[PDB]
């Protein structure tokens, strides 16, 4: 995460840290638990297999805190379209239920199609780089700003504003970076949007996926 | 090198192999007892200091009492382009200056200008893999090729297996290649893959910078 | 034994926020072709870039970030191959490219 600070331990008990098997490689992102077996996180952060890591602060040491769980399903929305990053959303279904504690447990899903108005101040935490070329161990977070979706308009080819949210302020330099793909975005305790891309500059604004506008999916997803 | 022989030990003294960590990685070929002549872009992102130049080896595998092995003082450069692949051309003054032997010996280049026509037969080495995807070479190889113009451009030297499919392969760069007793190429870069058989393998032209390697080496 | 150099991939100007590497061995020298043959692969596992989507791309390049502060810039619609080897250990990360 560029320009922001570290994180109070465990006072964000939904986060996860996802263990992505790639062929020819690992991959590392966010996510965030939705229920007690259900992990949400973005449709890219796609692999094999997914260690998902709850209630951890620093993910390369093993506090008693945590729990590792492997998924048992990762679904990708049907109209994922890895070429343009559309429909950018993933279930993970995990193998067990979680222990729910004050360090584990879900955070809340907005309302079909909630709105989010512009200016509004959110945050979003994740485990990514912080710079192109420092990371953290230690998991982080940084409060950005909903822009009009103009601004996403001018820059981004597919930006779709009926399936995702334009963030990030043009004169601030913050924003989430390389590892925080599948994490949340989060205004007033709810889970509106996920980390999707940005310019690689990690110049903001950037795109979420409009957590709200798929509502329905998950909720027939989630059984 | 792909689809060629193992070499007469020490039948070229002149062969170098540059090495990091103990892995070749390229060739270059000794044209003076303290400089030796390599690819430019063997050394434009490698660390210089890591690099070992290592002269009249012959199994590289194996302990040899004939090696020689020096370090990189300073690097000589006449306007290499790793845009267009152009200048592909170093010379590299070592930490020493070497024993000539029976083992080890300067080579002769050509005349400044001197170019080859089409046809001519010439001679590619190397400790470059001995054929894409089956692994580096061991024992020095050599490999009888021809010059074309075809395919080419005035700015390179290229050579062709004619027939078959051969030529040069990766860790070949910066080797020599030998027409009438001349080196007249450094081994730069292929095209499609290791011995494709249908595009000509390319070598930085020796004969258009005699004049400015003899300013270097004096 | 391996180690994780990590790369990041930017189509049509967008790059999408995944912390992503490749696996490769420890000290080991290899040649332009390896890397191309990973970078077309994560081209397609992550943002769907087939062979066909490079030959007619805009332009479709690569860039070797080596550890010393030098790198290395390839073309991917070029098809040509400094007959060099690189060792894996000295590669700081790899960026991608496609239009």
């Amino acid at each position: 995460i560029i320009g922001g600070r570290e994180s109070r331990p465990h006072s964000r008990p939904y986060m996860a840290y996802l263990q992505i098997q790639s062929p020819a490689g690992q991959s590392r992102c966010g996510g965030f638990l939705v229920r007690e077996d259900f992990v949400l996180t973005a449709a890219h952060c796609w692999g094999s297999n997914i260690n998902v890591t709850l209630g951890a602060h620093n993910i390369q040491r093993r506090e008693n805190t945590q729990q590792h769980i492997t998924a048992r399903r990762a679904i990708r929305h049907p109209q994922y379209n890895q070429r343009t990053i559309q429909n950018d959303i993933m279930l993970l279904q995990l193998s067990r239920r979680v222990r729910r504690n004050r360090n584990v447990n879900p955070v809340a899903l907005p309302r079909a199609q909630e709105g989010l108005r512009p200016g509004t101040l959110c945050t979003v935490a994740g485990w990514g780089r912080v710079s192109m070329r420092r990371g953290t161990d230690t998991l982080r977070e940084v409060q950005l700003r909903v822009q009009r979706d103009r601004q996403c308009l001018r820059i981004f080819g597919s930006y779709d504003p009926r399936r995702q949210i334009c963030v990030g302020d043009r004169r601030e330099r913050k924003a989430a970076f390389k590892g925080d793909s599948g994490g949340p975005l989060l205004c007033n305790n709810v889970a509106h949007g996920i980390v999707s891309y940005g310019k690689s500059s990690g110049v903001p604004p950037e795109v979420f996926t409009r957590v709200s506008s798929f509502l329905p999916w998950i909720r027939t997803t989630m059984r | 090198i792909v689809g060629g022989r193992r070499a007469r030990p020490h039948a070229w003294p002149f062969m170098v192999s540059l090495q990091l960590r103990g892995g070749h990685f390229c060739g270059a070929t000794l044209i003076a007892p303290n400089f030796v002549m390599s690819a430019a872009h063997c050394v434009a992102n490698v660390n210089v200091r890591a690099v070992r130049v290592v002269l009249g080896a012959h199994n590289l595998s194996r302990r040899e009492p004939t090696r020689q092995v020096f370090a990189v003082q300073r690097i000589f450069e006449n306007g290499y382009d790793p845009v267009n692949l152009l200048n592909d051309i170093v010379i590299l003054q070592l930490n020493g200056s070497a024993t000539i032997n029976a083992n080890v010996q300067v080579a002769q280049l050509p005349a400044q200008g001197r170019r080859l026509g089409n046809g001519v037969q010439c001679l590619a080495m190397g400790w470059g893999l001995l054929g894409r995807n089956r692994g580096i070479a061991s024992v020095l190889q050599e490999l009888n090729v021809t010059v074309v113009t075809s395919l080419c451009r005035r700015s390179n030297v290229c050579t062709l297996v004619r027939g078959r499919q051969a030529g040069v392969c990766f860790g070949d760069s910066g080797s020599p290649l030998v027409c009438n007793g001349l080196i007249h190429g450094i081994a730069s870069f292929v095209r499609g893959g290791c011995a494709s058989g249908l595009y000509p393998d390319a070598f930085a032209p020796v004969a258009q910078f005699v004049n400015w390697i003899d300013s270097i080496i004096q | 034994s391996t180690i994780q150099i990590p790369y990041t991939i930017t189509v049509n100007g967008t790059s999408q926020n995944i912390l992503s590497s490749l696996t490769f061995n420890k000290n080991q020298n290899i040649s332009y072709k390896d890397i191309e043959n990973k970078v077309k692969s994560v081209l397609y596992f992550n943002r769907g870039i087939s062979d066909i989507d490079l030959r007619l791309s805009k332009q479709a390049e690569y860039t070797v970030h080596f550890k010393n502060g030098t790198k290395r810039v390839i073309d991917l619609k070029s098809g040509i191959y400094t007959a060099d080897l690189i060792n894996t250990s000295d590669i700081k990360a790899i960026s991608v490219n496609v239009d």
